[PDB]
């Protein structure tokens, strides 16, 4: 039922800047929102999760946050060190369910 | 004829009332230094079980689904529901909006049969102070921050949490 | 020596120390030394104690003498100076303040 | 309560034993425990990512203008708290005010202006210092405000509640940016600012989440509104906010409230408009403030709040030095209100504001009244016949007519003969020309459309297909601002509403149909009630020779406002016709008379009531005795209780 | 407040990486869901719907799985392929579901 969608992204940001990515689609009722990020060929890490009226907290400074129709995402750095595939994940409380790709090239 | 007549005067106007130059500043103002910034509050209604409410004894046998008038804690998909119509539970003498209240044990058992409804609505409320008991007391264990009256239960959740919103289409088994 | 986690009136404590962010380690922390005879050496924090006494400063400028206009601009520009977005080090668990 | 020696790289003491005395008020020790210095870093991340941050500080390099004048002439300093008898002479005496008293009258209450909730107690730090507010609440308090005000910066919050009892909560302190409150942890004000020009900052305190409620609905456009504060000087700010507020008034506008940007703006602007009056007098430093600018600015004040007050249930705390009103009392009370008209317009105004701000109460003195009538009589005398209103002329009249609307708007009232003049004046004023010119300003939205010598005026026959059909002759208008003008038009003249009916008037009471007249002249000794039906209670009856397809338009000359136990029944007499007239009349004849010209279909076109030589000669010497169409008539409603009308002169 | 899990029972493939897990820091709580990624996509579920604790529990969505051992302190989830057939050899991670500082190693591998 409750799907994700992001847009896509093509251009490498620059190297020293911020980055704001929307993941959303259809109308969220009862699940918050996660965001994991993963170097090619790594495990993901867990970054801020929104609850779409609160947000977590991650050692890493990636303020996150959500409206009341679509989530956003800052992480204020955009070096070529963080050229990551990151995540937006579908959730309740614990299980991550839904989830769909995206393309942060830094350069 | 045609007399001649004098022009348009205004009408006379008495002399102005004599003001006092001896109030003090206390009395011609607040009388109160001291103030705090006006606030306020108002009132929000409450929930309230009226009409329905346990029915006498039991026919039932075990836990169960089945549409028919067998089973103990099942019933069919209301599919229109908000919480409030969910408590009118319009079905042959439902103790609850389902046939039997949540308990922490039965929970597995409807956890279970639960393909694709995933959001449904449990019949337990509370009163504004905390303290949940729908229809059978004993306090029943309920974590939740988002929400006020409302409840509901999901494939992975065993403990009731409360739904932020009432309004919310929720079916109700 | 800088403290990582530890966990006081006006009263018990006749001491403070700053230091800078090079001195610390890539910190702003302080230590309000108690009046050997320091009795606590806790490890307080820059921003805050920073933070209020320029507010205590700024309230009290209406009899100000020239030594503490002068602290107060030198603690203006130091605040500005630390500009600590962000700050890594020290990473511990906690559970509520 | 001890000495602390303060070590950083130097050394530095801070005696706490002595700074007390020095600094009343002063609570270091609460301070502390608010600090909270033993935190955990962690902590100070997470409470600092919660508040909203705004990049982007643009609208730089505005423009300050100047707004106090300075001293002139050998003005005399006035102590705002020790007002005399013996201070002044008159108008014509030059006079200025202390501004540290005056300072201290305006703000006398004080109270607690940053509170202890959640949103205002990780930012800010507690606060308690001299202020004032305009609180108000609109959705049965579902939403609130409060616009807490000082000398050096103000605060405004836009509490609203929701229901589950959450609130959300807003903050747009604006001010001198060396005058802000004081923040605390890693804050700073560059990162929160939204504008900033040369002196001056507009900041925003907000969580994300309260944050992004409000912007579900309520947009800003925090430059414009930052740019207009700064722009402008206080009086024209305030008649601005007051024009706009007005407008607002009409087409059912405060009626009900809704959630809108346009709304919350304005609330936003009263709070400015007060603030900006407030710190310009608090600005002077010591100095002096001109007699003319303060009553400019007190009685924008006071039109500001009585509009408020009446549309939005607000209530204004403060703001407001009881030095002032009795200085205006006393200036005022010298001149007679009957010779008001024989004055220069600048000296009008000038005696009209004091006379304004002297006596904010209603009902506590009604001689002002007459001196508005008198203004209006002299204007009337002096303005050219059946053309639009001058904008100065306009603007002495709107300016005078705050006291005749303020008794209007009462329940009993003595001031009933110059009530019922300055309401035939006015009537007299409303003519086509003028209905124009007014639904070209309402359609523009310009001054002419605030206020006219019409909405006071005693003509019920102005319906919304009589207006349509004299809509302005300059490009149509916009050709669909038309309607929604005569719909303000309509609503500003809603005999139901607006409290504006003749319950003053005596003989009132014998209509027995209150929407079947037309319009109402209150001449002396005798009043006349022009309506389409008999059944009215007067003297005598009179039926104009009307064309069978169009309103009968009766008169009933009620004679020393007697009214009669019952209609005149049997027929209606007619109305006698005058063949020779000799237009020179070098005698002061029909002074006191109210000639009236009503078409055969079209209706009541024009009325002129006759008060000096000077409005006969030009009633003679026009063309307006145009004999050549045969569906214009014209009647001479003599006091005597007669009506007589004109056939034709030589 | 560490976990160790890892295990892999099929015929075919060589696993390289077939036992590796780690934990700590942050706030703990119970669950470990495993999650089974294909390449070119984000990311589906196996059996994890349904742990116990740090050592998991076993679950079943649309596929047959095992999981064994339940325990949030130190425990061993480990796992257990259905007789792996053809395709649906792919890199399988897993997580600590901690919420609040969540752990996800790298583990499994194909071929």
């Amino acid at each position: 039922d409750i799907r994700l969608t992001q847009s896509p992204s093509s251009l490498p940001a620059s190297v020293g800047d911020r980055v704001t990515i929307t993941c959303r689609a259809s109308q969220d009722i009862a699940t918050y929102l996660a965001w994991y990020q993963q170097k090619p060929g790594r495990a993901p890490n867990l970054l801020i999760y929104a609850t779409s009226t609160l947000q977590s907290g991650v050692p890493p400074r990636f303020s996150g946050s959500r409206s009341g129709t679509d989530f956003t995402l800052t992480i204020s750095s955009l070096q070529p060190e963080d050229f990551a595939t990151y995540y937006c994940q579908q959730l309740r409380t614990y299980p991550i369910t839904f989830g769909q790709g995206t393309r942060l090239e830094i350069k | 004829t045609w007399v001649p007549k004098p022009n348009v005067e205004v009408w006379p106007v008495d002399p102005p009332p004599p003001v006092n130059f001896n109030k003090t500043a206390e009395q011609e103002y607040g009388d109160k230094e001291v103030k705090l910034p006006h606030w306020t509050p108002t009132l929000h209604t409450f929930q309230v079980p009226q009409n329905y409410t346990k029915a006498n004894c039991t026919y039932c046998n075990t836990r169960e689904y089945t549409f028919s008038y067998k089973g103990c804690c099942f019933y069919f998909t209301k599919k229109k529901h908000t919480w409030n119509g969910c408590f009118q539970a319009c079905a042959e003498l439902y103790p609850c909006t389902y046939f039997y209240g949540p308990t922490p044990d039965i929970l597995p058992v409807v956890t279970r049969n639960l393909n694709a409804i995933e959001s449904l609505w449990v019949g337990v409320y509370r009163v504004g102070e905390g303290n949940w008991t729908s229809l059978d007391g004993g306090t029943f264990k309920v974590y939740q921050i988002f929400g006020s009256h409302c409840t509901y239960v999901s494939k992975f959740s065993t403990v009731p949490v409360s739904h932020h919103e009432c309004s919310f289409l929720k079916p109700c088994l | 020596p800088c403290c990582h986690v530890t966990q006081l009136a006006l009263e018990n404590i006749s001491d403070i120390y700053l230091v800078s962010n090079q001195t610390c380690d890539g910190f702003s922390l302080a230590s309000l030394n108690s009046p050997n005879q320091l009795v606590i050496s806790r490890c307080a924090n820059g921003l805050n104690v920073v933070s209020f006494f320029i507010s205590i400063l700024k309230r009290s400028s209406s009899a100000l003498t020239g030594h503490l206009r002068e602290l107060l601009t030198t603690l203006e520009t130091l605040y500005g100076s630390f500009s600590v977005e962000d700050l890594f080090g020290a990473n511990l668990n906690r559970y509520a303040w | 309560l001890s000495e602390v020696k303060l070590h950083l790289d130097s050394h530095y003491t801070i005696p706490w034993t002595e700074l007390m005395a020095k600094v009343p008020g002063l609570s270091p020790e609460a301070l502390w425990r608010e600090a909270n210095v033993t935190e955990d870093l962690a902590s100070m991340l997470n409470r600092y990512k919660l508040i909203y941050k705004t990049s982007g500080t643009l609208g730089i390099a505005l423009a300050e203008p100047v707004d106090i004048p300075a001293v002139s002439e050998g003005s005399m300093q006035v102590d705002a708290s020790k007002v005399h008898p013996g201070v002044i002479s008159g108008l014509n005496s030059p006079a200025c005010m202390l501004s540290a008293p005056l300072e201290k009258q305006l703000f006398y209450y004080i109270g607690t202006m940053l509170p202890n909730t959640r949103p205002h107690s990780y930012v800010f730090y507690q606060l308690r210092c001299h202020l004032s507010y305009v609180a108000l609440s609109i959705n049965g308090d579902k939403f609130q405000y409060t616009g807490a005000m000082t000398s050096k910066f103000l605060m405004g919050t836009y509490k609203r509640v929701t229901e589950k009892g959450d609130e959300h909560v807003l903050s747009l302190v604006f001010g001198k940016t060396k005058d802000l409150p004081d923040l605390r942890g890693p804050f700073s004000y560059p990162s929160l600012t939204s504008a900033q020009s040369g002196d001056y900052s507009l900041v925003i305190v907000t969580t994300f989440v309260h944050y992004a409620n409000f912007h579900n609905y309520f947009v800003p456009n925090l430059k414009d509104m930052f740019s207009r504060a700064v722009t402008m000087t206080a009086a024209s700010y305030a008649r601005y906010v007051l024009q706009k507020l007005v407008l607002l008034e009409m087409k059912g506008g405060c009626r009900e409230p809704e959630l809108d940007t346009e709304t919350l703006t304005t609330m936003f602007e009263v709070s400015v408009a007060f603030f900006k009056v407030g710190h310009a007098v608090g600005e002077t430093g010591n100095g002096c403030v001109d007699l003319r600018w303060l009553a400019k600015s007190f009685f924008e004040l006071t039109v500001l709040k009585d509009i408020i007050g009446i549309c939005y249930g607000a209530t204004v705390k403060g703001m407001q030095s009881y030095g002032l009103e009795r200085l205006a009392a006393m200036l005022m009370a010298t001149v007679k209100m009957e010779e008001l008209g024989h004055l220069t317009t600048e000296k009008q105004e000038y005696a009209l504001r004091l006379a304004t701000v002297g006596y904010p109460k209603a009902g506590v003195y009604s001689g002002l009244i007459g001196g508005a009538t008198s203004v209006l009589l002299s204007a009337y005398n002096r303005h050219p016949l059946f053309q639009p209103l001058h904008t100065v002329m306009r603007e002495t009249l709107f300016i005078g007519s705050h006291v005749v609307l303020r008794e209007l708007r009462l329940n009993v009232t003595t001031q009933g003969p110059n009530l019922a003049l300055y309401q035939l004046l006015s009537t007299a004023l409303c003519s086509a020309l003028e209905i124009g010119e007014v639904l070209r300003g309402l359609a523009l939205g310009t001054e002419s459309g605030l206020f006219s010598p019409c909405y006071l005026s005693l003509r019920f026959d102005l319906t919304r297909d009589k207006l349509l059909s004299m809509a302005p002759q300059e490009a149509t208008l916009d050709q669909a601002a038309v309607s929604n003008a005569v719909d303000g038009f309509l609503g500003r003249l809603s005999l139901e509403r607006e409290d504006r009916d003749a319950w003053h008037l005596p003989a009132y009471k014998c209509v027995d149909r209150l929407d079947k007249v037309l319009m109402i002249i209150p001449l002396i000794n005798v009043t006349f009630i022009i309506s389409s039906d008999r059944e009215v209670r007067g003297s005598a009856l009179y039926e104009a020779s009307t064309t069978y397809l169009s309103s009968s338009l009766f008169l009933s000359p009620v004679i020393m406002n007697k009214c009669s136990q019952g209609a005149v029944a049997g027929e209606p007499r007619q109305i006698p016709k005058i063949q020779n007239f000799t237009r020179t009349q070098k005698s002061c004849i029909f002074c006191g008379f109210a000639l009236l010209s009503y078409d055969e279909k079209e209706g009541l076109e024009t009325t002129t009531y006759i008060t000096s030589q000077e409005v006969q000669n030009s009633i003679l010497s026009s063309n307006y005795f145009d004999f050549d169409n045969l569906h214009v008539h014209y009647l001479l409603l003599t006091t005597n209780g007669t009506v007589m009308e004109i056939a034709g002169l030589y | 407040q560490l976990v160790q899990s890892g295990a892999e029972v099929k015929k075919p493939g060589s696993s390289v990486k077939v036992s590796c897990r780690a934990s700590g820091g942050t706030f703990d709580t119970y669950a470990i869901s495993w999650v089974r990624q294909a390449p070119g996509h984000g990311l589906e579920w196996m059996g994890g719907i349904i742990p116990v604790s740090g050592t998991a529990n076993y679950a079943q969505k649309f596929q047959g799985r095992v999981t064994i051992t339940a325990d949030e302190s130190t425990g061993t989830a480990y796992m257990d392929l259905s007789s792996l057939r053809s395709e649906d050899t792919a890199v399988y991670y897993c997580a600590r579901v901690p919420d609040y500082g969540t752990n996800t190693p790298f583990d499994y591998w194909g071929q």
